[PDB]
């Protein structure tokens, strides 16, 4: 989950997740560079009562000043593609679960073998237990194993939803009449929140995401107990 | 086939329209609709600038496809040297 | 193309004229022709509540709410068949 | 039909200070004054529903 | 006194009453969708109307009556029709993209085939057929009254001009006639959708330039056309060669391949 | 006369002004409104209700600020004033017409106040999907009448748009080829083709959403065979370019504006110039669907969006070493509209960067939907957009007024703004990176003290926003008149006087050829 | 385009010229301090001599005071255009800004 | 001296030190005492 004061992004949980966050620093690294050389230049023009007011020829330096930034625009794609390819490359889950957006809150089903499902809503604040977390905690979470490749699908039954889990690196559009598919893999066991990213009425704030990562058996035991 | 029945411009134009035809027919731009051509531009031989009134706004594009225009008022008197390259204008008042 | 026909030489109303009475009216007679030949009622099929068809998500801003704008009886059912 | 845009031409030409919209004649201001009428008549009237629409109506 | 060939217009109130007639319109259909009430929209309609009317008047007025149509303000007002029209291609663009997306990719809701399952399509060798002829062949005939109006020839102007607009008419009575005949409707599902909003808005523009050619007739009746100084006529004749093509775009896309 | 004037006119200037003065109004309840926005976050928990009431005051706020504030200021009010008299055309071609592009604004916004007064209001987004804007999850008027208030600004824009085409390509001298056009002149004309060609499929969807919504069809519903994304792909085709509408002109005040504070008589590099916005124009169409990459589509899909839309850093890249290479050895003139020039090329210059950002698809499945975009087109807008519609404000006042501002008021109400703007959005970087959603009224208690440094914030633009009025009234209470004008040479609109005329150019200017 | 030499003979032949004319003085001043030098003594030299043939005195006080701002802060640029100027400032009674307080903000 | 607003379309007078000569004179009226000083200006400014 995010912690007060927080600059950056959530801790990866998820290998893609790491990728992730190194090619964001290759890339913030461009980008305060050249926001930063931009600012220096502005104020090198404007420090010298040094003149020089008639026609300046263009030609030679629009080269420099076309090709160096194509030049950096080709070092961010190169990463950044590869990332893309690879969250699209084909890994075989162990295990597939959908979820529904519903407004104001998610279902879950876990078909693969027995029919369980449930709804998963948002705990009241007047609900918290002490030292549980406002607006984030739902009564009933994802229980999902740890270090598993997992075939999450998602939709809707009513509005758009979509369904986001920030340190997997997860964002998936919920649209109804329509099935899309992300994968999921935690290299640890623990509890990750996410919130509903696509406004959906009254309670979008009000709807969140958490999924508890255990060992298999444990979930093999709560699927079991859940039905 | 064929027959008649549809006015001609020199028949039925009228108002502006008109003054533009005939004037063109007669070789004559007073609506400026071309663009004057630039005598050599010295002082002995200045680019002529007609005017309805003492004063016009000139536009001097000092070179061959310069993209900025040199913009002055030119009056009625002695001939005016445009401020970038110094090619003289005269403004002919009528 | 030059399509098979042939003149120019100039095109002018003459020409246009000629097309327009050689060709294009000849065209729409015989288009006329094939259609009014054509018609005649199609047996229309039996019907069947479909979800995607007869869609009615708002009542429409005339009539009782539950005829379309050009219904025709005949062969537009209603969402629970056809009428009368 | 006769050819009579001549006579149309000394007409909309009359040096008479009138705008093109109101130079036909009288028949003008009377078409201008129902067309402003109903706009301004009309838009007061869709404020009037708006106010209406704005409120519960049990 | 102007020494340059632009038209200086007389302030008008027509930009006003055309504004207002669109608030009318809009809230008009609001009212009518929401409130059970068509009072404000034929309010906005017939203001509308009046603002068109006495527009389009002053216009003829400026330009046949009082001579402020030179050649640079003609200049002008092509450029301008070609842009409208332009941008009425892109106003069809949005409704092919929608046509091609539904029925490229049939969803499971319709069978997941085109056409859907239970719609029945129109035989497009039939009426729909016949009104591709109608209209090529009042592209035909409207081309022979140009020709005519520039060789100076009254009558077969309007000959042929006549003929254009009958043959508007013609296609407008078809498809009003398919309208009704047809077995789907527009509630019939993104196949009804498609089908009726894009022929739809097609053959509101047929009327448009129906009476667009209309106009141009009875100004012609009246002599306002020279042999050479005819734009109104020009700019109806574009309108309708684009009325024409996206016919045929209609006809290839949604009643042939479609079917 | 003030009727026959003011309601009836066919004058570019007069027409302008309507426009400037539309576009103040219009920012003030934009103003209004994103203060409502931050006060209801400027503390966790709930100050004004749940997230249907919050979503109409952000909805409101992007359609306020959008169409009727940047809009008819930058094209309706400094195009009209401006464009003629750069070209030194005695009016635009349509003059009438124009005055129609004007009148449909206030019904436009009729239209929009009048859906948040009905029902619930449209609590929808700027973006207006669907289903969320259908007949059943916004049941009753008020979705119809946002998009009817569109239809009409569409309709505004697209007849501004042909007549600013028109004016542009057929009213110069007959000597000045478009390659001795101002800048600012070539902005126009480029913004105008995009919204000639963007606007219409706005309107298609719009429409289609109008039709699923009242007559039954099924455009965007999938129980027909329709599908919601569809409305998306129809809306960005537009929402892209739309865009670029908003900053084009902005880049060619800048152009002007460096360029003049610079005491240079051209513009660094103006071929280049020209390039880099027709460029920027057309690669403004083919990068849509970058607004699309959480919604499921196909991996080479997404690659190819994300290249192309990285792609226009090249050009833009030119424009902003342009404006730094027309400053190189210029005579500075530190004036308060150079400060919101330059405020503009490098703050501009950050959210461009934040923008490429988002361009990779893969990270933009994190950052999507959270306070990350919504501080990249912060920069770019509350920074780029409003910098130039500030800095052309007041370079040109008095050229449209005749009377001088206090310089010293200007300044200080610069940098009022520099750091309200600034504190109000830089911190929504740190919320996006950790996951804070768009759209919520209320967020986790992590997110706390950056939403409470962004609400100060927006109170100091608050006070800077009212400071603008004073010295706006401070101008035209004392009176100052105009006397000369620098650099006429090179800035053919002030050669008239300040205000010119109500008619210019009655003689036009002459220009030969050689 | 050409060589340092070539430029500056270019711009003393240009204020050289006898019958130069008020017009022409102004014109060639205020191009040559468009560009990135300030000019030399003898360009200068060239210039303060059309003054004089003008009878401006004012136009050659305020021709070194250009030279001055031209330097920017490059201090020791002004000082040294004046000392190789000062046989022409002597021939020709030219006080220069300093002498005559203009210097004085 | 007095610059009016109706002069906007003739040559002006700038302090710009870019442009250090500027297109007309700051004063263009001569008292008696002023114009001896501009004849006095055409002997060596030596004398001065
Ligand atoms: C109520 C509406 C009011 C309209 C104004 C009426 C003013 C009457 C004043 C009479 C004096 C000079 O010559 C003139 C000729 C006028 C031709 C009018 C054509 C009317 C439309 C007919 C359409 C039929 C099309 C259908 C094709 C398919 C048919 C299917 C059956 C002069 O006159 C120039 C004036 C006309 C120029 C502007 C015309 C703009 C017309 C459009 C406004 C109306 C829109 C209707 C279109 C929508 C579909 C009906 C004198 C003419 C008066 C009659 C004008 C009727 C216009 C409608
Ligand atoms: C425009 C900076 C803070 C930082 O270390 O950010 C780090 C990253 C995330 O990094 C991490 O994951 C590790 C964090 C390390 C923690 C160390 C503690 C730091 C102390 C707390 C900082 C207080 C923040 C100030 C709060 C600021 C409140 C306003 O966050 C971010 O990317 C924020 C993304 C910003 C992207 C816009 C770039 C604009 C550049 C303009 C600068 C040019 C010249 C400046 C000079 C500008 C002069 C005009
Ligand atoms: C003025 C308005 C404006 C402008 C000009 C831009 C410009 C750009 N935008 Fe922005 N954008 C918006 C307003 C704007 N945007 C809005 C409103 C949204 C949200 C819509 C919504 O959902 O409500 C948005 C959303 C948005 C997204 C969607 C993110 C998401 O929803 O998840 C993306 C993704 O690619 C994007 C990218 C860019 C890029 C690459 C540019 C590029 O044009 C920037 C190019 C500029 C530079 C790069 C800086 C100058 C260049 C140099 C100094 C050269 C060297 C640089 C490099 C080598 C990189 N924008
Ligand atoms: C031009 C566009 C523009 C501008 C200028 C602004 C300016 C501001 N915006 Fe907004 N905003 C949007 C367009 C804009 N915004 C859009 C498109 C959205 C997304 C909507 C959606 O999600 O659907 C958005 C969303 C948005 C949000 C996110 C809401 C959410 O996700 O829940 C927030 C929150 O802080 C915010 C705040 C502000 C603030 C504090 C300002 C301040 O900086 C404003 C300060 C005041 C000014 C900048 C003055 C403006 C007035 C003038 C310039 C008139 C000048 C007068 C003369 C020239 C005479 N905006
Ligand atoms: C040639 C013969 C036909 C000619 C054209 C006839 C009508 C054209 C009217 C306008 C067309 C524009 C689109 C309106 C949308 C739907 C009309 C589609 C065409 C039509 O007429 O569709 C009819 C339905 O009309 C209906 O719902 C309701 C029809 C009336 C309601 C119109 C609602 C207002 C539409 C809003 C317009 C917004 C425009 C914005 C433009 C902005 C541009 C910048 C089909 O009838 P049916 O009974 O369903 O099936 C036949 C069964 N036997
Ligand atoms: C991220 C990409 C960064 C690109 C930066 C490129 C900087 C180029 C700088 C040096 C050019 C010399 C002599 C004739 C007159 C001078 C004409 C050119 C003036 C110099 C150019 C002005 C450059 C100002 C800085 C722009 C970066
Ligand atoms: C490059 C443009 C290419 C356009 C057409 C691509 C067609 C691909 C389908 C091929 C046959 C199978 C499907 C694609 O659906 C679709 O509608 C595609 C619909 C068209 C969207 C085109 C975007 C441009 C719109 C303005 C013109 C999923
Ligand atoms: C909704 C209801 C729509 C109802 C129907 C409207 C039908 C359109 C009628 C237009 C009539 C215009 C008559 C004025 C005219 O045609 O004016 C001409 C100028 O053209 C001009 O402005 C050309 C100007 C007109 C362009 C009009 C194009 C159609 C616009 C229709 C609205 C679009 C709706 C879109 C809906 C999605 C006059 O110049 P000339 O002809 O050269 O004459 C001069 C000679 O006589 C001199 O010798
Ligand atoms: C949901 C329902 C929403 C409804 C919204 C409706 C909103 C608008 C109400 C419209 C009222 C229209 C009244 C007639 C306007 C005629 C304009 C015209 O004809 O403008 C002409 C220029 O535009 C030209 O040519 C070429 C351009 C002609 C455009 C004609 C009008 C188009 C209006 C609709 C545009 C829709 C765009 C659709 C495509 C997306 C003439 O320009 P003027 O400056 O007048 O004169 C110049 C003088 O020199 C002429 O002698
Ligand atoms: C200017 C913006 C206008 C917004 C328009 C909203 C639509 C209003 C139409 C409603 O009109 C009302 O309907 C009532 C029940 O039928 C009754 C009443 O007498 C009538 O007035
Ligand atoms: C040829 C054309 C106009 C030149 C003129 O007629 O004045 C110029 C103007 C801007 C130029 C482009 C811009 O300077 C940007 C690019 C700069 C690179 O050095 C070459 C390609 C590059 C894409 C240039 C190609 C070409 O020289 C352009 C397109
Ligand atoms: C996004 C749009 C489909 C919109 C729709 O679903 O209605 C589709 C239609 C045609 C597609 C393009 C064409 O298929 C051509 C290219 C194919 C490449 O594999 C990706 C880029 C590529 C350029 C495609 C991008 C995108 O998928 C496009 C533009
Ligand atoms: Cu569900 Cu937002
Ligand atoms: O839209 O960026
Ligand atoms: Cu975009
Ligand atoms: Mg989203
Ligand atoms: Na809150
Ligand atoms: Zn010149």
């Amino acid at each position: 989950m995010a912690y007060p004061m927080q600059l950056g992004f959530q801790d990866a949980t998820s290998p893609i997740m790491e990728e992730l966050l190194h090619f964001h620093d290759h890339t913030l690294m461009i980008v305060f560079l050249i926001s930063s050389l931009v600012l220096y230049i502005i104020s090198l023009m404007l420090t010298t009562k040094l003149t020089h007011t008639s026609t300046m020829d263009a030609q030679e330096v629009e080269t420099i000043w076309t090709i160096l930034p194509a030049i950096i625009l080709i070092l961010i794609a190169l990463p950044s593609l590869r990332i893309l390819y690879m969250m699209d490359e084909i890994n075989n889950p162990s295990l597939t679960v959908k979820t529904m957006g519903h407004q104001w809150y998610w279902s879950y089903e876990y078909t693969d073998y027995e029919d369980l499902s449930f709804d998963s809503y948002m705990i009241p604040t007047s609900e918290l237990k002490p030292g549980e977390l406002r607006l984030l905690e739902v009564d009933n979470r994802v229980v999902l194993p740890m270090e598993m490749t997992i075939r999450m699908l998602v939709s809707s039954e009513d509005v758009l939803h979509s369904w986001a889990v920030p340190s997997l690196g997860l964002k998936t559009d919920a649209i109804p009449g329509r099935l899309n598919q992300t994968t999921l893999m935690s290299s640890r066991p623990g509890l990750y929140y996410g919130q509903c990213s696509e406004i959906c009425g009254s309670n979008h704030s009000f709807m969140p995401i958490v999924l508890e990562l255990v060992p298999l058996k444990y979930f093999e035991k709560w699927s079991a107990s859940m039905l | 086939a064929s027959g008649g029945g549809v006015p001609t411009d020199e028949e039925q134009a009228t108002g502006l329209e008109r003054e533009v035809m005939l004037a063109a027919r007669k070789g004559q731009d007073p609506y400026n609709i071309l663009a004057p051509k630039a005598t050599s531009g010295t002082k002995e031989d200045p680019n002529l600038v007609p005017s309805i009134t003492n004063k016009r706004i000139v536009g001097c594009i000092c070179e061959e496809d310069n993209s900025t225009v040199i913009w002055f008022w030119l009056h009625k008197g002695e001939a005016q040297r445009c401020p970038s390259c110094g090619t003289h204008y005269k403004l002919v008042p009528h | 193309a030059s399509a098979a026909k042939g003149d120019h030489g100039g095109t002018g109303a003459r020409t246009w004229r000629f097309l327009t009475f050689g060709l294009a009216l000849p065209s729409v007679a015989l288009c006329t022709l094939n259609s009014w030949l054509h018609s005649g009622h199609r047996e229309r099929p039996a019907f069947i509540p479909y979800h995607h068809l007869r869609i009615r998500t708002k009542p429409f801003s005339w009539g009782d709410g539950n005829h379309t704008f050009f219904h025709n009886p005949r062969v537009n059912p209603l969402p629970t068949g056809y009428e009368k | 039909f006769e050819n009579r845009v001549a006579e149309k031409q000394k007409l909309f030409q009359e040096d008479n200070g009138l705008p093109v919209h109101l130079k036909g004649g009288a028949t003008d201001n009377i078409l201008y004054r129902v067309t402003m009428t109903l706009c301004l008549g009309g838009t007061l009237y869709s404020l009037y529903c708006l106010g209406w629409a704005s409120f519960p109506h049990k | 006194h102007q020494t340059h060939a632009y038209h200086m217009v007389n302030p008008s109130p027509w930009p006003l009453t055309g504004a207002l007639s669109a608030l009318l319109m809009t809230s008009g259909l609001t009212m009518w969708f929401h409130f059970n009430s068509m009072t404000l929209l034929m309010i906005g309609l017939t203001t509308n109307m009046l603002t068109m009317y006495q527009w389009w008047r002053d216009v003829i007025r400026e330009s046949t009556f009082q001579g402020h149509h030179t050649p640079a303000v003609q200049k002008g007002l092509r450029y301008g029709m070609i842009l409208f029209i332009i941008s009425e291609v892109l106003f069809f663009t949005g409704f092919f993209w929608a046509f091609y997306h539904s029925s490229l990719a049939p969803t499971p809701e319709l069978g997941g085939c085109w056409p859907p399952t239970g719609i029945h399509p129109l035989n497009p060798l039939e009426v729909p057929l016949l009104n591709t002829s109608v209209l090529l062949a009042s592209g035909v005939s409207i081309t022979w009254a140009h020709h005519s109006l520039m060789e100076g020839d009254r009558k077969h102007m309007l000959q042929a001009l006549f003929i254009t607009i009958t043959l508007g008419v013609y296609f407008t009575l078809l498809q009003a006639s398919e309208y009704y005949e047809a077995p789907f409707t527009i509630s019939d599902g993104v196949y009804g959708s498609t089908f009726f909003v894009a022929t739809g808005f097609h053959g509101l523009h047929v009327i448009i330039g129906s009476t667009f050619l209309i106009v141009c007739f009875f100004r012609q009746l009246k002599f306002h056309f020279t042999s050479n100084h005819h734009f109104g006529f020009e700019a109806a004749a574009w309108y309708w060669h684009f009325v024409d093509v996206v016919w045929l775009f209609l006809y290839v896309s949604i009643y042939w391949w479609g079917s | 006369m003030f009727i026959n004037r003011w309601l009836f006119s066919t004058n570019h200037k007069d027409i302008g002004t309507l426009y400037l003065l539309f576009g103040a109004w219009a920012g003030m309840v934009g103003t209004a409104l994103s203060l409502l926005i931050r006060a209801e976050l400027g503390q966790p928990g709930t100050l004004l209700g749940d997230d249907q009431i919050y979503n109409v005051v952000v909805t409101a706020h992007a359609f306020v600020m959008i169409f009727f504030m940047v809009m008819p200021i930058m094209i309706g009010g400094f195009g009209n004033w401006l464009v003629p008299l750069m070209i030194g055309a005695p009016d635009m071609a349509f003059p009438r017409m124009n005055n129609m592009s004007f009148w449909l604004l206030p019904p436009s916004f009729l239209l929009l106040l009048a859906s948040s007064m009905v029902e619930a209001g449209a609590g929808t987004g700027w973006t207006v999907y669907p289903p969320l804007a259908g007949n059943l999850a916004h049941a009753g008027a008020s979705v119809d009448l946002t998009i009817f208030s569109l239809h009409l600004a569409g309709v505004s824009s697209i007849l501004g748009a042909i007549n600013f085409i028109t004016t542009i390509i057929n009213m110069k001298p007959p000597a000045m080829s478009q390659y001795q056009t101002p800048l600012f002149v070539w902005s126009v004309m480029i913004t105008a083709v995009l919204l000639l060609l963007s606007l219409p499929v706005l309107a298609a969807g719009i429409t289609m959403l109008l039709t699923d919504r009242n007559l039954n069809t099924t455009f965007f519903d999938p129980a027909g065979g329709g599908d919601p994304i569809l409305y998306q792909h129809l809306f960005w085709f537009f929402g892209h370019p739309e865009v670029y509408i908003l900053i084009l002109p902005g880049f060619g005040m800048i152009s002007h504006i460096v360029t003049y504070y610079s005491g240079k008589k051209e513009p660094f590099g103006y071929m280049g110039m020209v390039w880099a916005m027709m460029s920027i124009g057309f690669l403004g169409f083919i990068v849509w669907a970058h607004h699309m990459f959480t919604v499921g589509m196909d991996v080479d899909t997404r690659a190819y969006f994300t290249s192309a839309t990285m792609i226009i850093a090249i050009p833009t890249g030119v424009k902003v070493f342009s404006w730094l290479a027309t400053l190189h050895g210029g005579n500075i003139k530190w004036s308060p509209a150079m400060m919101w020039a330059l405020g503009f090329i490098f703050l501009f210059t950050v959210g461009g960067l934040t923008g490429i950002v988002l361009a990779n698809s893969s990270l933009d499945i994190v950052l999507h939907d959270t306070y990350y975009v919504v501080a990249h087109f912060h920069y770019v807008l509350s920074m780029g957009a409003v910098f130039a519609i500030m800095g052309g404000f007041v370079h040109w006042f008095p050229l449209f007024s005749g009377y001088t501002l206090n310089d010293t008021w200007a300044k200080i109400h610069f940098a009022i703004m520099f750091v309200g703007v600034n504190m109000t959005f830089f911190p929504q970087h740190f919320l996006g990176l950790s996951g804070m959603p768009r759209r919520y009224s209320d967020y986790p208690d992590a997110y706390t003290m950056w939403n409470t440094i962004s609400s100060m914030g927006s109170f100091i633009s608050l006070t800077a926003v009212m400071l603008m009025v004073f010295i706006i009234w401070e101008a035209f209470a004392s009176k100052r008149e105009v006397l000369t004008v620098d650099l006429t040479t090179t800035n053919l609109e002030w050669l008239n006087g300040c205000p010119p005329p109500y008619h210019t150019f009655e003689e036009p200017t002459y220009v030969n050829l050689k | 385009h050409e060589t340092d030499e070539e430029f500056d003979a270019r711009w003393v032949t240009y204020f050289n010229k006898p019958d130069i004319d008020a017009w022409e003085l102004r014109k060639g001043m205020n191009t040559l301090v468009g560009y990135d030098l300030v000019p030399e003594p003898k360009i200068i030299d060239a210039a303060l001599r059309a003054c004089r043939r003008l009878n401006d005195f004012a136009s050659a006080v305020r021709i070194l005071e250009v030279v001055k701002d031209k330097a920017g802060p490059h201090k020791e640029i002004y000082p040294y255009v004046i000392q190789e100027l000062r046989p022409t400032l002597n021939e020709l009674g030219i006080s220069t800004p300093e002498e005559l307080g203009l210097d004085k903000v | 001296s007095v610059v009016k607003s109706e002069d906007y379309a003739l040559p002006s007078y700038v302090d710009r030190r870019d442009y250090p000569l500027p297109d007309v004179a700051h004063v263009k009226n001569l008292s008696a005492s002023q114009k001896a000083l501009k004849e006095k200006e055409k002997a060596s400014w030596s004398s001065l």
